[PDB]
């Protein structure tokens, strides 16, 4: 027998996000997310290396693959990535303890991903980078500068 | 401060 | 959902509230009595659950059961029956750590007039009588003694009033048992070998001393909340219950007992003179505080914000320096040998969340602790130092690498291989891996630039500055051209024919020019380097089919990437997974002369243990395919079980030979050192020896469960009476963990 309060594991719950280009139903997407060993990793610096992500994310377990998030046009790092673990348990621990901590002094944010396919490494915004980077007003040294509307 | 690398098209048992 | 309501009410009693604890308990006891007609079933299950999973709130729930016993005797009786079924069932299933909480619950129920004091003394007579069982492990005897002694801060006064003659007997037998206990395990489990400023005591010696002081003070302690004392009227008119006689489940060969422990200790009252006086090492108050704090972490480890909250809001009868206890308990878990209760990374993040809740006080305590850990480095076990290094570096990366490095200037005049400068070197290296070379150069003073990591750059043997008189220089340049121009496996092989030097298959220069060149052209990133190993995988498998080939791939790969240990680690990992090399090759490579100068560095042992872990998982995986195919038969396929059984045996054999190789190489180099030191009359305990003996220690600690399978082979063939007692001690320590 168990207590609900102790079974609580809120850092491992699904986020609001879904992949809009996902060939499938929503129930079919959630079914994959609940079994995934792959994490989307948000709010990275453009200058953060693959080798830094490996060092940090290795603290929750053994990493199978890191797929850097790239600008569709320029094919340079545009501030996200994917981290695939060999086991679910190691990915859960990343979501519990690496999620919301710092990498190159920025609070990174992790979410369950449905799985890598070709084309998913590329930013889906107009200008080539991430959608989040177009609309934003602020100045962010680590993400190019101003948002892509107010830049040019 | 640092240099970004560029990623190729072709970069992506026991 | 009255079912869900009842759970939430039972869980929420005892937490922070506008009303008193007494009021809430009385109130809830009323609400639960009302629902007994048609929720007795549920309420029993819930209270049995919180007895097992919420020992941190023990006296809240015993009081609650006591109040329910008063209003309904029959309910109390069914509960006490269910608890005894649960206790016997927990012991049967080797949940000895849950069983302690159940034993303490029953104990404190005596103070609530639910259990008759005679029954509890009878049970403890049977517990301590396990010390007179013959031909059983010390760790079995230990647990039954610990379950008894650790219950006494709650029930010790009540039992020693009602039955003082019977308890003096139990105490007599307990004392004479503790006197004849073997302490072989202790040096393997201490975080520090130094007994100043705080000895790291063996857990039963310490508990004994605590219970002795408690007894000397007429069983009076200043910490445990006892809500039941404010219901003295109601609880005295309640009738008591008797426990059945208890027969400890007898020792089988399927029995598995808790390993002994050594109590972590870094603080006393002198470390916090302003704040409330810290209970001393030998007070039960210190035991109870730390036991509850550990239990809180056990309950809420998954929820870092909740966990931090629950720790900060920990209640006691009297004021304590809670921030010091929280920090001490956290490092106690992190540095526990053989391993922490939870994943190491959790502790880093938990301490961050605590700094967030207590930003005015906690960060200063943590920095004070960090200072103390550093200053006591000279005798810290290597396994614990690795963890200290990984915590501190990761912590710094979450606070802009801000640290007053000049406070540790004492390291600069010391021998570079001493614990302090080594510690600083390794921390800065770990910082660099989370940052970049220039950032780490900037965040330290110029006195400390001798300890910074070097720039993680590739070393190509056949580059610009290299003379073209090197063997195979012209072949290297052809490979460079071929690789740049999307060459195929056959074209690379064809180029490698033009190179000098079963029947004879291994060429060291072919490997050397192939590896040097391929690694150089994929040096851009890990992804590029992995892609290169995948694309030319067939060339690797042909060049390194030989065991001396595998060893030479690793020799060359090291000469390329010796400034970038992180790269080495991930390449070795990929080469093992793709079968370019095998575990056995990596083991011999680590103990090779080419790594001699880097042997005491972290990355070497990160690679070894990572390599061992892949091997262990490989065997587990192949063992599950066998189990699954057998259950299919139980319900053509019989000819597939015979192939898998062959694979398990050869996998298990590869695993065993991996450990055997590691132990042979350790025994060799340790013997070499010890013989040299008896010849020269010089000190045995050098920094190199401290590291080497403690790294052997680590193999046993980290993999005790697998190594337990090889006991007969190790006693007979490797760790024999012929060995130097310095080396044999380690194996004897390892044996003590389940002896
Ligand atoms: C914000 N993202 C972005 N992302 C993935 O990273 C790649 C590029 O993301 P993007 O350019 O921000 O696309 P989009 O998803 O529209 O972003 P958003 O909806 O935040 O504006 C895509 O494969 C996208 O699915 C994500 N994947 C998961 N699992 N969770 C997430 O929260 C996110």
């Amino acid at each position: 027998g168990l207590l609900k309060a102790l079974r609580s594991d809120s850092y491992v719950e699904l986020s609001q996000y879904r992949d809009q280009h996902f060939r499938g139903d929503n129930e079919e997407q959630e079914k994959l997310l609940k079994k995934s060993c792959t994490l989307y990793v948000g709010n990275l610096s453009f200058y953060t290396t693959e080798e830094q992500i490996y060092e940090l994310f290795s603290k929750s377990g053994d990493i199978k693959k890191i797929i850097m998030g790239l600008d569709k046009m320029k094919k340079t790092a545009c501030g996200f990535c994917f981290v695939e673990y060999y086991s679910r348990a190691d990915a859960e621990n990343a979501m519990r303890y690496i999620n919301g901590t710092r990498l190159d002094d920025r609070i990174i944010r992790t979410d369950w991903d449905a799985g890598f396919k070709e084309g998913r490494q590329y930013g889906r915004g107009r200008s080539g980078g991430q959608v989040r980077d177009e609309y934003r007003q602020d100045y962010d040294a680590g993400r190019g500068g101003y948002g892509k509307l107010a830049q040019n | 401060k640092r240099t970004q690398i560029v990623y190729s098209d072709d970069v992506y048992g026991f | 959902e009255t079912e869900d309501h009842l759970e939430s009410l039972i869980c929420k009693v005892g937490e922070k509230s506008a009303c008193s604890l007494e009021s809430n308990l009385e109130g809830l006891a009323g609400v639960l009595e009302a629902d007994l007609p048609n929720y007795k079933s549920k309420i029993l299950r819930l209270l049995c659950t919180v007895a097992r999973l919420l020992p941190e709130k023990l006296t809240i729930y015993t009081t609650l059961v006591g109040l329910l016993n008063a209003r309904n005797y029959n309910f109390g009786g069914e509960f006490v029956e269910a608890m005894i079924r649960q206790l016997k069932e927990s012991l049967k299933a080797n949940n000895y750590n849950e069983a302690v909480y159940l034993v303490r619950f029953l104990s404190d129920l005596v103070n609530c007039h639910v259990i008759a004091a005679p029954s509890m003394v009878a049970m403890f007579e049977n517990f301590v009588s396990v010390t007179q069982e013959e031909d059983v492990p010390q760790v079995r005897r230990d647990w039954y003694v610990y379950a008894f002694l650790s219950s006494l801060p709650w029930v010790g006064k009540e039992l020693y009033e009602k039955k003082d003659a019977e308890m003096d007997r139990i105490f007599a037998n307990t004392e004479s048992y503790l006197k004849r206990r073997q302490k072989t395990h202790v040096p393997m489990l201490q975080v520090w070998t130094a007994d100043k400023p705080h000895p790291q005591e063996e857990y039963l010696d310490c508990l004994w001393a605590q219970i002795q002081k408690l007894k000397k003070d007429r069983w009076q302690e200043r910490h445990i909340l006892r809500p039941y004392l404010a219901f003295d009227s109601i609880l005295c008119e309640a009738l008591q219950h008797n426990l059945p006689p208890f027969t400890p489940p007898p020792h089988t060969e399927d029995s598995v007992y808790p390993m002994p422990r050594v109590i972590f200790r870094m603080f006393d009252y002198t470390d916090d003179p302003e704040g409330p006086v810290m209970p001393g090492s030998h007070s039960v108050e210190r035991f109870v505080i730390e036991e509850n704090l550990h239990c809180i972490i056990k309950s809420h480890w998954k929820e870092r914000k909740t966990c931090a909250a629950q720790l900060v809001s920990y209640p006691g009868k009297n004021k304590i320096p809670l921030n010091y206890h929280i920090v001490e308990v956290i490092f106690a878990e992190l540095f526990q040998l053989p391993a922490p209760p939870h994943i190491d990374v959790m502790y880093t993040t938990l301490l961050i969340e605590l700094c967030k809740l207590q930003p005015g006080s906690l960060p200063q305590v943590l920095a004070q602790a960090t200072e103390m850990l550093y200053m006591r480095l000279d005798t810290m076990n290597t396994t614990c130092v690795d963890r200290f290094i990984n915590w501190f570096s990761h912590h710094l990366s979450n606070f802009q690498f801000r640290w007053s490095w000049e406070d540790w200037s004492d390291c600069l005049s010391q021998d570079p291989e001493s614990p302090k400068p080594k510690f600083v070197r390794e921390v800065l290296e770990k910082c660099m891996r989370l940052s970049y070379h220039q950032r780490i150069l900037d965040i330290v003073p110029p006195t400390f630039s001798a300890l910074c990591p070097a720039n993680p750059t590739c070393i190509y043997k056949y580059g610009d500055e290299s003379s073209n008189s090197l063997p195979g220089h012209s072949v290297a340049l052809c490979l460079a051209v071929a690789f740049k121009s999307k060459a195929t496996n056959d074209e690379i092989f064809s180029i490698l024919k033009d190179v000098p030097n079963e029947g004879f298959s291994f060429n060291p220069l072919k490997i050397e020019v192939f590896v040097q060149t391929l690694l150089h052209l994929a040096a851009k990133s890990f992804s590029h380097s992995f892609s290169a190993l995948a694309k030319f995988h067939e060339v690797f498998k042909t060049l390194a089919e030989s065991d001396e080939g595998k060893l030479h791939v690793l020799r060359v790969m090291f000469e390329v990437w010796r400034n970038h240990p992180q790269m080495i680690a991930v390449l070795v990992d990929k080469m093992i997974r793709t079968q370019i090399v095998d575990c056995a090759a990596v083991a011999n490579w680590i103990f090779s002369s080419e790594l001699s100068r880097d042997f005491t560095r972290l990355f070497v042992w990160e690679i070894l243990h990572s390599t061992i872990r892949k091997m262990n998982k490989h065997v587990l995986k192949i063992q599950k395919e066998l189990e699954e195919a057998k259950e299919k038969l139980a319900r053509v396929l019989e000819e597939q079980i015979e192939r898998l059984q062959e694979k398990v045996e050869s996998a298990q054999s590869e695993q065993k030979n991996l450990f055997l190789v590691i132990f042979q190489r350790f025994i060799m180099i340790l013997t070499e050192h010890l013989v040299r030191c008896e010849t020269d009359g010089t000190s045995v305990l050098t920094p190199w020896y401290k590291n080497c003996i403690e790294r052997l220690q680590q193999i046993f600690l980290q993999h005790h469960q697998i190594i337990q399978q090889y006991m007969v082979t190790l006693e007979n063939l490797l760790f024999t009476a012929e060995l130097d007692p310095h080396i044999l001690a380690v194996f004897q320590q390892f044996c003590a963990l389940q002896a």
